[PDB]
């Protein structure tokens, strides 16, 4: 008998949601390797998946492009699916930096910035929840592409305890240590055990307060319990119970052996290649770094930066394709790839940046060639790892239409609000025009967005909004992230009747209170006037009942057509259910929230 | 006996940012007190100060009432009305009554050896 | 106030009045009453290389009670240790042994009550 | 007068400067150490690793040792002064003071340790075949040949090595160092930093307790500290460092109250020119000396 998903929703599926669903569903139980959610901005995106992976029952990994985007999936998905585990799987990348060197000021970039605790613990709490339960979703950054330690070593290497097995006590305070575990009964930790001569008590790396205990009576296990730590509070008692590696990078000691030995050989080879060419510097950086390393792996079997020697130490072949965390999901996995019209290119964009980054720091020297070999993965490893896939968009990419056997639409709210009326004007006397609008929605009290193609036009309209009395606020290209909601709190609140940005895809720009958006410099080149960039930033008047759009531009380019066609279309449609069932469109109400 | 010079650093120092070494973090509040008393500017270069201006902040009032009102580390006011004695005297004073090795060194090092007058 | 704690850092083993106990069994004990608590640290088998588990065993006892340990023999009787010139059952120190310590011209040595005189007059 | 004012300047040192008028071009420097002849430590706790530093790295790797993981022991259990790990019979100074009245005081060791510092199960952990006891028996440069392992380790042994010592070991009580011994060790300490050309070294007498080639090998460490921008300051009476100097400051004709005024500046062959000079007055001949022997080299 299966843990299976068991999706908490106080509403049903509604609007064109129950089609979509079935046709998803349906998609996945034929066998289709690649589909397609064509998903308007305000219909329940994240629901229609729910209900889609509530229905099939497949351990899902999730993946978003940034730190904000997945944390509001995390939230929702843990909402919906509350007796599930709901996991959380992010990196150094999500607001770290990575090891890197600068050939020009000569300074080099540690990886000093310590593993973050929270979101190690869960990324041990995900792979382990990977492999112990089925109802398992884990939202992901596009980290979950990057270099991570074999399934099978995190596997075998388990401490599988059974109650009254034939097990020694300092037997198993040493296969601990083989694992990466650190005694620390003067603070007990995450990631920590502690002996007090016949307790034993292991601190799981997937865990916050539920911590195992162990003893002893003679040369045989009796009791095994959950205790809430620094506490003592029995909660559970287990017969059986797996404690897993701390770390994603451990490995068999004949392996390590192995492995060493060819680290050695590696770096005889680049050491007598550098000094060859007269780089005799590089040469010394080197040796004096792989050597204290080598002498930390001969001792304790680890080191810190061990993942640059990975490839060695899974005794692959030179150029191997990295294993990763979709390797550590079941064969039958199901992917969900969240605003894919720019999470797939994200993706894509990974290899590029990480070689080079590590190209330079194995010419200066830094590192063995073989740490090229602990990378992300190229887009094509990624599209051979796909079991089945399903990409969600509003403006589906090139590659997802592409693959994908046309696209299943849901356009329909559950609001009925409306995809909102586009107006395109030409540019002279546009910010008097502008300006007039704006006024009409003060009094109306309502809210406007403005998106200029460049900064200077930008801190130029500010000004002219300012000097025309007109409350408004200039979301700079680079504040903040924490003063974004603020602003963007206050527009809502009023304090600020307009706001003017150069992007308004980023993320937190959905507001209920936003009745207009208008775009200057429709018709001129930019990613952000695309096709695609167009209908999602046309997406943002979606949220109010008389949302409208006012395009500035002089010409009406090919992505201007179709993103005023396609709005056309889905407006259409909308109004056609609405007659149907008879709904009047209204603004969906939303809390404003504080500290 | 307490030398003058250890007192002060150089002779030229803010007296708003410490310029007497020994009351540096009560005290620096009394030094508020008997400043505003005497008319004695905060913002200073010692250098450029009156000989009278000094000579009381450093020997004491002799006997004259200064008011003095200061903030507990706690937070409470406490007004008194003390016969401020000095900066030196102080120094002399709580080296002379504590009987503690800790008490006496952190006080010795604003002191020196004199030779015996007698 | 103690019975919570070698259960809030997570002990199971004790000896209470006598009587061993097991911890979370909701333990009361009776205010005017005596009561005689001696917590069962570890307990081995005499083998080889035993030494390491047995001196942590040793300094997790001693932490505990303030350098102070019971090691209950099975067969025979009770052992006790403590560390440093002192009593297990009242304080009592007498630190080092040194000649001066024995000396009637020493105050290393010499009596309070008349100061290593060994007369009054 | 010099390093006293010049720290109460440039480091807010309390120290009461001598009488003088006032010293100009203090911007041209950030930091003055005066590198002294005084002891290291005043008790057997501290020791050229422990002064150094090296001995805080070397409980490191000791911590974290398979061993040590399973015993739980830290960079603490492993510590000289901390009554996890060291002998509590001699409280961790391995050695016992005796009384002697009338005679100097004498260090006899402790017999419950051997003089071993640590208890029986603390040195039961192993780095690389040898216990904590047994490394910091070992010699610096046994040690440095030991170390070329940790590159953290390894720099700061060279600097003992650089120094002129590396026959003495990394426990050895600072109590038992010769004053030169122990300039030499603090030498040590300021000898690897990056330097930013502004800062001025004071060493006193640095010659005492060595043989003129060793007076070599140290010349050639404070020469490279100059090189490297610093200025180095010496108060000596050997002539085989006034000699090297680039610059010589000779001080009064006489001692006592004949005396206490400059009698030559200048580079050694400008003083070694000046008759009311005693300095130059036997430095002239060693110059004269020295120069001739370099000659009958070169022309062979
Ligand atoms: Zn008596
Ligand atoms: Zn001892």
């Amino acid at each position: 008998v299966e843990g299976r998903f068991q999706l908490v929703s106080p509403y049903e599926p509604q609007g064109d949601q129950p089609q979509a669903i079935a046709k998803l569903v349906d998609g996945l139980r034929l066998g289709v390797k690649h589909q397609t959610l064509l998903g308007a901005t305000g219909t329940g995106k994240t629901f229609t998946i729910s209900n889609v992976i509530a229905q099939v029952n497949k351990p899902t990994l999730v993946i978003a492009h940034n730190k904000t985007l997945a944390g509001q999936l995390h939230s929702e998905l843990k909402e919906f699916f509350p007796h599930n585990a709901v996991e959380y799987f992010v990196s150094y990348y999500d607001y770290y930096q990575p090891e890197a060197y600068v050939p020009q000021t000569d300074t080099y970039i540690e990886k000093d910035a310590k593993i973050n605790d929270e979101i190690d613990k869960l990324r041990h709490s995900a792979t382990s929840a990977l492999f112990e339960r089925r109802d398992v979703i884990i939202v992901a950054s596009v980290s979950c592409i990057y270099g991570l330690g074999s399934p099978e070593e995190y596997r075998e290497l388990v401490v599988s305890l059974r109650v009254g097995m034939e097990i020694e006590r300092n037997a198993l305070l040493r296969r601990l240590v083989d694992i990466q575990y650190d005694r620390n009964d003067i603070d007990f930790r995450r990631g920590t055990f502690r002996v007090r001569g016949d307790v034993v008590e292991i601190f799981p790396a997937s865990r916050d307060e539920h911590c195992i205990r162990v003893e002893f009576f003679g040369d045989e296990i009796e009791r095994i319990r959950e205790v809430d730590a620094l506490t003592g509070e029995v909660l559970g008692e287990r017969e059986h119970v797996a404690i897993f590696p701390a770390s994603h990078f451990v490995t068999r000691e004949e392996k390590m052996r192995l492995a060493i030995q060819n680290i050695e050989q590696e770096l005889e080879e680049r050491l007598a290649e550098l000094r060859a060419q007269g780089k005799l510097l590089e040469a010394q950086r080197l040796e004096q770094r792989t050597r204290y390393d080598l002498e930390m792996m001969r001792e304790m079997g680890f080191c810190s930066g061990i993942e640059n020697y990975s490839r060695h130490l899974a005794l692959r072949p030179p150029g191997s394709t990295p294993y990763t965390l979709l390797d550590y999901f079941p064969d039958d996995f199901l992917i969900i790839v969240d605003e894919s019209h720019v999470t797939l290119p994200q993706l894509r964009g990974m290899y590029n940046g990480d070689r080079a980054r590590k190209q330079v720091l194995v010419d200066h020297g830094f590192r063995l060639p073989s740490a090229l070999d602990n990378r992300p993965l190229t887009f094509e490893e990624f599209e051979q790892k796909i079991n089945q896939i399903i990409y969600i968009s509003a403006t589906p990419g090139p590659y997802e239409l592409e693959h994908s056997p046309g696209v299943v639409e849901q356009i329909i709210r559950p609001t009925g609000l409306l995809d909102p009326t586009i107006d395109v004007r030409p540019t002279k006397g546009q910010i008097d025009d502008l300006i007039g609008e704006i006024h009409e929605r003060v009094e109306r009290n309502e809210r406007t967005l403005v998106t200029t193609l460049t900064k200077k036009m930008a801190e130029d309209l500010t000004d002219y909004l300012k000097e025309a009395g007109i409350k408004v606020a200039y979301l700079h290209s680079e504040i903040k992230t924490l003063e974004r909601i603020e602003i963007i709190r206050d527009l809502r609140l009023g304090k600020y009747d307009v706001l003017v940005g150069i992007n308004l895809l980023r993320e937190g720009l959905d507001i209920p209170e936003v009745s207009l958006v208008a775009i200057l410099d429709a018709d001129k080149e930019g990613f952000l006037r695309s096709e695609r960039s167009l209908i999602q930033t046309i997406g943002r008047a979606a949220r109010n009942a008389n949302g409208h759009v006012i395009m500035y531009a002089d010409t009406i380019t090919k992505s201007m057509e179709i993103a005023i066609q396609e709005t056309k279309r889905r407006r259409a449609i909308q109004e056609e259910y609405n007659r149907k069932h008879g709904i009047v469109p209204r603004t969906v109400k939303k809390e404003i929230r504080d500290v | 006996e307490v030398d003058l010079d250890l007192v002060i650093p150089n002779d030229e120092l803010t007296l708003k940012e410490h310029a007497i070494a020994p009351w540096e973090p009560y005290y620096p509040q009394l030094l508020e007190a008997v400043c505003r008393h005497y008319g004695i500017p905060m913002d200073v270069p010692v250098k450029d100060l009156p000989k009278e201006q000094l000579d009381k902040i450093l020997y004491g009032s002799g006997g004259e009432p200064i008011y003095f009102r200061y903030t507990n580390d706690f937070g409470q006011v406490r007004e008194q009305y003390i016969a401020f004695e000095g900066v030196i005297p102080n120094v002399e004073r709580r080296y002379r009554e504590t009987s503690s090795d800790y008490i006496r060194e952190q006080m010795e090092k604003y002191m020196a050896e004199q030779p015996c007058p007698t | 106030k103690t019975l919570e704690d070698i259960r809030k850092q997570g002990y199971v083993r004790v000896r209470i009045d006598r009587e061993m106990r097991e911890l979370t069994g909701d333990i009361e004990l009776e205010k005017n009453k005596k009561h005689s608590i001696d917590v069962v640290v570890d307990r081995i088998i005499i083998k080889d290389g035993i030494a390491a588990r047995l001196a942590d065993s040793l300094e997790t006892a001693l932490k505990l009670a303030d350098g102070k340990v019971v090691v209950d023999v099975i067969g025979e009787g009770e052992l006790l240790f403590s560390e440093k010139h002192a009593c297990p059952y009242c304080g009592f120190s007498i630190g080092e042994l040194e000649p001066r310590l024995f000396s009637f011209n020493s105050p290393f040595g010499a009596c309070p009550d008349c100061d290593g005189l060994g007369a009054k007059l | 007068v010099l390093y006293k004012a010049l720290a109460q300047k440039l480091h807010r040192a309390k120290a009461k400067p001598g009488e003088h008028r006032d010293i100009r071009g203090l911007e041209h420097l950030d930091k003055v150490i005066d590198i002294d002849q005084s002891p290291i430590g005043r008790t057997p706790r501290s020791n050229p690793a422990t002064y150094t530093g090296v001995f805080d790295d070397i409980r490191d790797v000791f911590a974290s040792t398979n061993e040590a993981k399973v015993r739980g022991y830290k960079k603490g259990r492993f510590s000289f002064n901390v009554k996890g790990g060291r002998c509590e019979a001699c409280h961790g100074d391995g050695i016992i003071k005796i009384e002697m009245h009338f005679l100097p005081d004498v260090y006899v060791p402790c017999e419950v340790c051997h003089g071993k510092r640590y208890n029986r199960e603390t040195l039961e952990v192993t780095y690389k075949g040898k216990n904590i006891a047994e490394v910091l028996d070992m010699t610096v440069e046994d040690a440095l040949d030991f170390f070329a392992s940790i590159p953290k380790i390894k720099r700061k042994l060279e600097t003992l090595y650089d120094v002129g010592l590396g026959y003495m070991k990394l426990g050895q009580p600072a109590t038992t160092l010769s004053g030169g011994e122990a300039q030499r060790v603090k030498l040590a300490a300021e000898l690897h930093r990056r330097s930013n050309g502004r800062t001025l070294y004071i060493l006193d007498e640095p010659t005492t307790g060595l043989h003129v080639d060793d007076i070599a090998r140290l010349l050639d460490v404070l020469h490279r500290l100059v090189d490297n921008g610093d200025t180095v300051l010496v108060i000596e009476h050997n002539l085989d460092v006034i000699k090297t100097a680039d610059y010589i400051i000779d001080l009064g004709p006489e001692g006592g109250d004949r005396g206490g005024q400059i009698v030559a500046v200048g580079t050694p062959e400008e003083v070694a020119e000046v008759k009311e000079s005693h300095t130059g007055r036997y430095l002239k001949p060693i110059l004269e000396r020295d120069r001739a022997r370099m000659q009958a080299r070169y022309e062979a």
